[PDB]
């Protein structure tokens, strides 16, 4: 999921003379350099939107460095993962990693780990792509890390809700735009306010799952390459 | 990520509970062995996760090379709880107030609604409160007494029968206290008595106990903790075996002596007194780039100048940052190195973020823009000059450096009239001198702490400086009307020679033939014309005590200056003396600024 | 200044530790620096005292530098001036 | 001076000194130690 | 050292704020630093001429009779009022002190007499020809300057906008106003032309502005230091002193707020009533 | 109970900078020696780290250049003076201009 | 007579220079010198002498709980032990003696939390 979020942070300016020549561009460049692709305050910050509020460039009072800090309050688009969400692709890295984990190439860098207690585990190999469902133990958005950490497993007021139902409507257009034979095959394989919210969340999870499943497998040869999972799910009817 | 700049606005002191330690400590101490081989034992009291006392290894936790690592706390889960040694009195006061059987207070709380929060609990504890009965469980209240042999032991006596109040029982009693009782008794939420009993003490970061003394007590504490069984569930009246009693007493005394021994030096002994942490390390400090020497007089130095021996001017350095404007001026400093004066022995290349000695840079020959060079202190630099004790505001002032290139001179040389700032004399006094090397401190020193600022005393609003001793009597001799040999006059050559060492622009003697007898006061008026003032007072020379005897020349008993032309009288302590309010230097300061004074 | 300091609270408060408690009770760090740091530290801990950072001793004991003198007034960069003139 | 193996000691002072002493005495513990003495030629300097 | 450290830690938190008030954190200690807002290094002692003059002597010297305008009656009445106010306040100060006598010399930021003397010395013209228009203009500008004098404590912007001045700011500049009225009286500025008088007024304003205390100055430490040293000489003088004032005992009583019982050298000075019956020693003795 | 953090509202609410209008400021329009010294020091350090200047006369030390920029009214800094800390999270400052304001002695 | 450069032995505990000329580093600005410098309103010489030419260090305070933090920009660790996920580590200039002091007090189970000055934003 993606959603813009406002972040408050304090910068540091090692040359305030050059900084204030193009203050807004410099602020955008520094926030992009520091804050993209890293978790912060239970978020991931995919992209930096223009700042909302910024401070005058003060001068560091307590040290003779002559530098300045400036406080920045900016908005940024983040990626968050809720409970039992459905991400369609994980990529394994190491075979000496018998705990079984991998890396995700989606637009949500997450180190995904799968417990070795289930039947469909310990059978995969390095370099294969397998859909994984997040567990109930939430996601660790630890800061300063270039990718998030999470655990997962192989899958087996009226106008306020208008905004929620608005998101699903556009997501449907994403499904129709792309090729539909892969979507049909995958769907064959997998065939007041609070309850409305949770139902809408489940609908979002499943529809985003099918769309990302279609997207993940760009060409058809990987499907035969990863055919060992089709039987793995088919035996689980 | 990037840690943005911030400043501390307030500090909140709270009692740290067991959860505080458990979530604040980086690890848990389980094994008593200090070192394996020549490296810390993992899980020991010297574990590198808590800090570094050696340059060899990093902190693991923060990955910093000692000087950049501040230490991180460690956690030791006690097999049996311990009372907080700091808050023994608070524990006692809480016990007597509250019923030991249900957690409800037995003192009338409604009577304290009109009192300030700090006073409520102490006032309630001051009451009799003994032999009372509870209003919800009807349990009578035992009276609490303190043992006369140790500080942390509580004896609960119920009409004569004596039982020791153990830390487990005390902890349960405090865990029975409701938040309403704590709030209504003038204590914040964070001061709940439950926090006063520790099951997991904090092993301090090794950064505050470096070098392998107080670690002995820590290791002893861990060893004696291992001796206690891990499940010492002591209820009241259990009568645990006597060996367990002495072991628990030893653990409690060890923790108490770790915190407040003699208050080995414990943690709390480090704080108070002059040599303590506060009054020595915090309110004062030891510094680098500072020199101390014996002061001595130098009549040929300006009042705002100090004679810095050259041997010191090569030791202390001034950091000059290389830019486009100062490349050509800084080049002769760089070329000299340590071989000549002025030279420099350091270079901080920003691109490499490294500092190079100047005798290892025979092939560099290049200073980039943004490079920092540490050049020697040359004549004209500003320097702080301090004599201790620093009682007055003028005890620290900035003098322009005069480098004495005589290698046989090692004393700090100052003008005699500059002693009034520091209340100094040359009987063997020593004054610390340090040269500001940063740009910010140099600017501040020349613009704010220059001794011209302290020419007018902040204490008494009069001038501090003036002529002392030989200058006062010399001015008197110069301006007196009659020498014993006759009238006080000098030829052109000697009047010309009076102005040799003044260093100002000498006056014009072309109007005087070589045989013209210039008066004693004419030459003074020649100098005072540059800063004309008006002054009219009786001199110190004219005193009524001496008056009945001696013949007082009428031209000497009234000093009178009109527009800087000395008309009559003599100059003595009242006119030119130091500390004289209304003196000529005070007027010069008032009209032309203290620098001209 | 001496007289106005003692009489600022409507009562003559001494220069001793009692007077400092009366005038500045919340400045725990200042009273710690004055005398008996362990006792006033215990009192601050049990009272859950918050000590705002001001004056001389309070920021000195915290390792910072006091906001007096040269650094009483903050300095900011004139973005308009740099934008209009420096480039 | 007195290079010892590294646990050797340096001079330390900023005033050069002329050495006239080389002995190896037998201390209380019967062990040998250094005990080198240095001489300073002091004229009446400015500030004495 | 003991007394100085105690005093320093008592006073160190007193810092001059942006209003030139001395404040602890945010709580006031003083409405104005020295009650005048002036740095101790920028004070000069100058005599106030009108203080000791009798009413006819005051009229002889300071009353201007060269023009029959009532403006000069108003100016002389202002001079008389200032003299009376000074006498009243300092007679009261003398009253509640043991031996603090009234003096007409006071410490001020600007020595107006010296500035007038300098301008008159540098003046090209000698005895200026009589000109009523210039005299009235000079009086008007002196009066306007004195009215706008409390604005040196705020800024030029609030002077242009003529915004209200707080009462304590008006009171702070009362002494300088009185000195300026005394020294720039029309009877004393006859030879000073309008351009030279405006020069004098701007010079006075500049020296007043340069004499004010700085924002952020650590005045508490200044006071502690300034009072600590005189104690050293005070007790060294105890061997002339004997009513137990020896040592720091009296400073201990003052600084530690010792109660009346703790005093060792307590005294009272009681004035006899009926000021015509106290001139004789016998009745006082009885 | 609790580790002094869970109930700890330690994060102070962000403040909004309120700048007093130019006709409402009631602080001195003449730089205090502390403020002038701080301006000169900040400017001189910034010239040391950067080197740019607006001066015509070229000097060989950043201290001189910053001092002349203050004297010749081209120093690119603004002295902001803060007088409040309101409980409503509203920091009240008045931003002064060292170019317009008077300059103390400093000499 | 004594003169010291910017390098020398530093105290193991506080990080301050050693005592006197004999220990090859030191000389002291005691309480009185700090009082005098403050009375002059120095606060840039006090910064230089007390921090740059003494035990100068850069503390880190989480600003989300006020407890000291674990920060290192070279080996990336942006974490706190009290709120880990929600850390907002702030760079605070300080002195090593102050941190050692705060650790002594914390080891006495009196917890120290630094509020940190709040961020100030000019209006949109
Ligand atoms: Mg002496
Ligand atoms: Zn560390
Ligand atoms: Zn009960
Ligand atoms: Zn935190």
């Amino acid at each position: 999921m993606i959603d813009q979020k406002i972040f408050e942070t304090t910068l540091n300016i090692d040359d305030p003379t050059n900084f204030c020549t193009n203050v807004e561009a410099h602020l955008l460049k520094e926030l992009e350099n520091i804050y993209v692709g890293k978790c912060f305050k239970n978020s991931f910050i995919l992209n930096i939107t223009g700042v909302i509020q910024r401070s005058p460039c003060f001068i560091m009072r307590t040290n003779n460095s002559g530098r300045g800090y400036m406080h920045v309050r900016f908005s940024a688009v983040v990626s968050y993962l809720n409970a039992f969400d459905l991400i369609a692709a994980v990529k394994i890295i190491k075979n000496d990693s018998n705990i079984i984990l991998g890396e995700s190439l989606l637009t949500e860098p997450v180190t995904i780990v799968i417990p070795s207690s289930e039947s469909q585990n310990n059978v995969a190999e390095v370099g294969q792509i397998v859909p994984v469902q997040l567990a109930n133990s939430s996601v660790y958005y630890i800061p300063g890390r270039q990718q998030a950490s999470a655990t997962g497993s192989i899958f087996i007021q009226a106008l306020n809700l208008t905004k929620l139902v608005n998101i699903i409507e556009m997501l449907l257009e994403s499904r129709s735009k792309k090729d539909f034979k892969q979507i049909c095959f995958f769907e064959k394989l997998y065939y007041a306010e609070v309850m409305f919210v949770t139902l809408l969340k489940e609908i979002i999870n499943y529809l985003q799952f099918i769309n990302d499943l279609c997207d993940t497998f760009n060409n058809e040869q990987l499907i035969k390459r990863h055919e060992n999972i089709w039987m793995l799910i088919e035996q689980r009817k | 990520m990037e840690a943005g700049y911030a400043e501390i606005a307030a500090v909140q002191f709270n009692i740290a509970g067991d959860n505080d330690h458990k979530r604040q400590g980086v690890m848990e101490v389980t094994i008593s062995n200090l070192f394996e081989g020549t490296l810390p034992a993992e899980g020991g009291i010297y574990d590198a996760r808590m800090g570094t006392t050696d340059h060899h290894y990093k902190c693991i936790t923060c990955s910093h090379q000692r000087k950049q690592c501040m230490g991180h706390p460690g956690i030791l889960q006690m097999h049996a709880p311990v009372l907080q040694p700091l808050f023994i009195a608070e524990i006692r006061r809480w016990l007597r107030v509250i019923c030991l059987n249900c957690g409800a207070p037995i003192v009338d709380l409604k009577r304290y609604e009109h009192l300030i929060r700090p006073k409520r609990l102490i006032e309630a504890a001051s009451s009799q409160t003994e032999g009372k009965q509870c209003y919800v469980c009807k349990a009578v209240h035992p009276k609490i007494v303190k043992d006369s042999e140790d500080y942390f032991t509580f004896w609960a006596d119920q009409q004569g029968k004596i039982d020791k109040l153990y830390p487990q029982i005390i902890r349960e009693i405090f865990s029975r206290v409701t938040y309403d009782t704590v709030v209504k008794l003038g204590r914040s939420k964070n001061s709940h008595p439950e926090k006063l009993v520790l099951k997991a003490i904090q092993i301090p970061p090794i950064s505050i106990r470096p070098g392998i003394d107080i670690n002995n007590v820590i290791q002893y504490l861990v060893r004696k903790n291992l001796l206690i069984p891990k499940d010492l569930q002591i209820v009241r009246g259990q009568k645990i075996p006597l060996n367990i009693d002495r072991n628990l007493q030893t653990i409690q005394q060890l923790y108490y002596n770790f915190l407040l021994d003699s208050v080995a030096p414990s943690i709390m002994r480090r704080l108070p007194r002059k040599e303590g942490r506060i009054r020595k390390s915090l309110l004062g400090s030891q510094v680098w780039s500072i020199s101390r020497s014996t002061i001595c007089g130098n009549s040929d130095l300006h009042l705002d100048e100090v004679g810095y021996p050259i041997s010191f001017a090569r030791t202390l350095q001034v950091a000059e940052t290389v830019q486009h404007y100062n490349i050509n001026r800084l080049m002769p400093y760089f070329l000299n190195g340590k071989r000549q004066y002025p030279g420099c022995s350091r270079v901080y290349k920003q691109i490499t973020q490294s500092v190079h000695d100047i005798e290892g840079l025979k092939q560099d020959f290049r200073l980039e823009v943004g490079d920092i060079l540490y050049r020697d202190v040359v004549t004209g630099d500003v320097a702080f000059f301090n004599r201790q004790p620093s009682l007055e505001r003028s005890s620290i002032g900035v003098h322009r450096i005069v480098v004495l290139e005589n290698p046989k001179i090692s004393t700090f040389q100052m003008n005699v009239s500059a002693c009034a700032w520091y209340n100094a004399d040359f009987d063997g006094d020593q004054m610390n001198l340090w040269v500001p090397w940063s740009v910010m401190s140099r600017v501040e020193a020349e613009l704010l702490c220059s001794v011209r600022n302290w020419f007018i005393s902040t204490k008494s609003s009069g001038p501090v400086n003036g002529q002392v001793q030989d200058s006062t009597v010399g001015s008197f001799l110069l301006t007196r009307t009659n020498t014993p040999m006759g009238k006080n006059v000098m030829n052109k050559l000697h009047a010309m020679g009076l102005f040799q060492t003044t260093q100002t622009d000498p006056p014009c003697f072309a109007n005087y033939s070589p045989t013209d007898l210039l008066d004693g006061k004419s030459v003074v008026s020649m100098l005072l014309r540059q800063t004309p003032i008006n002054y009219q007072r009786a001199p110190t020379w004219y005193s009524e005590v001496y008056a009945p005897y001696m013949h007082y020349n009428k031209q000497d008993i009234s000093t009178q200056i009109r527009n800087g032309e000395l008309i009559e009288g003599v100059l003595d302590k009242k006119a030119v003396g130091a500390g004289s309010s209304g003196g000529i230097y005070h007027l010069i300061s008032r009209r032309y600024g203290p620098q001209q004074a | 200044m001496y007289a106005d300091l003692m009489t600022r609270t409507g009562q003559v408060t001494s220069l001793e530790k009692a007077g400092l408690n009366a005038r500045e009770p919340s400045n725990v760090l200042l009273r710690m620096a004055l005398s008996s740091p362990v006792q006033v530290l215990t009192d601050a801990a049990v009272d859950s005292a918050v000590n705002p950072i001001y004056g001389i001793a309070a920021p000195t004991l915290m390792g910072s530098v006091p906001r007096i003198g040269t650094m009483y007034s903050d300095i900011i960069m004139d973005e308009k001036y740099i934008t209009e003139n420096y480039k | 001076i007195i290079g010892k193996v590294d646990r050797s000691v340096m001079y330390g002072f900023d005033e050069p000194a002329v050495v006239d002493a080389v002995m190896r005495p037998h201390g209380p513990n019967d062990e040998i130690f250094g005990l080198m003495r240095l001489r300073y030629e002091r004229n009446l300097n400015i500030g004495d | 050292g003991y007394a100085n450290r105690k005093a320093i830690f008592g006073l160190q938190s007193c810092i001059v704020d942006y209003y030139r008030r001395v404040s602890i954190d945010t709580r006031l200690v003083q409405q104005l630093y020295g009650e005048d807002g002036l740095d101790a290094r920028q004070l000069e002692t100058v005599r106030f001429e009108t203080i000791m003059l009798s009413d006819q002597e005051l009229e002889d010297k300071f009353k201007y009779t060269g023009i029959q305008s009532p403006l000069f009656e108003e100016e002389f009445s202002r001079l008389k009022k200032d003299r009376d106010k000074y006498r009243q306040i300092f007679l009261n100060v003398e009253n509640f002190n043991f031996s603090q006598l009234l003096t007409d010399v006071r410490q001020v930021p600007v020595n107006v007499a010296s500035i007038v003397k300098n301008i008159l010395l540098s003046s090209t013209s000698g005895v200026l020809p009589f000109d009523e228009k210039s005299i009235l203009q000079k009086y008007a500008m002196v009066k306007t300057f004195c009215k706008n004098l409390p604005y040196v404590f705020i800024n030029n912007i609030q002077e242009r906008l003529q915004t209200p001045i707080p009462v304590y700011l008006k009171r702070a500049a009362s002494l300088m106003r009185m000195l300026i009225r005394i020294e720039l009286a029309t009877v004393k500025t006859l030879n000073i032309t309008c351009e030279q008088m405006s020069a004098i007024l701007d010079l006075i304003r500049l020296q007043y502005t340069q004499s004010l205390i700085n924002y952020g100055e650590a005045v508490g430490i200044l006071a502690a230091q300034s009072v600590s040293e005189p104690l050293t000489q005070y007790m060294l003088d105890s061997h002339h002193r004997s009513t137990n004032k020896s040592g720091i005992v009296r400073p201990q009583e003052i600084f530690s707020a010792k109660p009346v019982e703790a005093e060792q050298s307590s005294e009272m000075l009681l004035r006899l009533k009926n000021p015509e019956v106290e001139t004789n020693k016998t009745y006082a003795q009885e | 109970e609790s580790p002094s953090i869970c109930e700890g509202f330690v994060q102070a609410s962000s403040q909004t900078l309120v700048i007093i209008p130019d006709n409402e400021r009631i602080t001195s329009n003449v730089l205090t020696t502390f403020e002038a010294t701080r301006l000169v020091a900040v400017r001189a350090q910034q010239l040391a780290i950067n080197g740019s200047t607006m001066l015509k006369k070229k000097y060989s030390s950043p201290i001189d250049i910053a001092k002349q920029e203050l004297f010749n009214r081209k120093i690119p800094l603004l002295v902001m003076r803060c007088i409040k800390v309101t409980p409503e999270g509203q920091k009240i400052v008045e931003i002064w201009n060292p170019r317009e304001m008077g300059i103390p002695l400093l000499d | 007579r004594y003169a010291v450069a910017s390098y020398g032995p530093t105290d193991a505990l506080t990080g301050q220079p050693l005592d006197g000329k004999r220990s090859h580093g030191g000389l002291r600005l005691g309480e009185m010198e700090h009082w005098v410098l403050t009375a002059q309103g120095a606060m840039q010489t006090i910064i230089e002498k007390s921090h740059d030419d003494s035990d100068g260090c850069i503390s880190y305070i989480c600003r989300n709980c006020g407890e000291p933090a674990i920060y290192n920009a070279s080996h990336p660790i942006y974490k706190c032990m009290n709120c880990d996920v929600q850390a907002d580590i702030g760079m605070v200039d300080s002195r090593r003696s102050s941190i050692v002091f705060q650790h002594e007090m914390r080891a006495a189970n009196v917890n120290i939390t630094s509020v940190l000055s709040p961020r100030v934003f000019q209006p949109a």
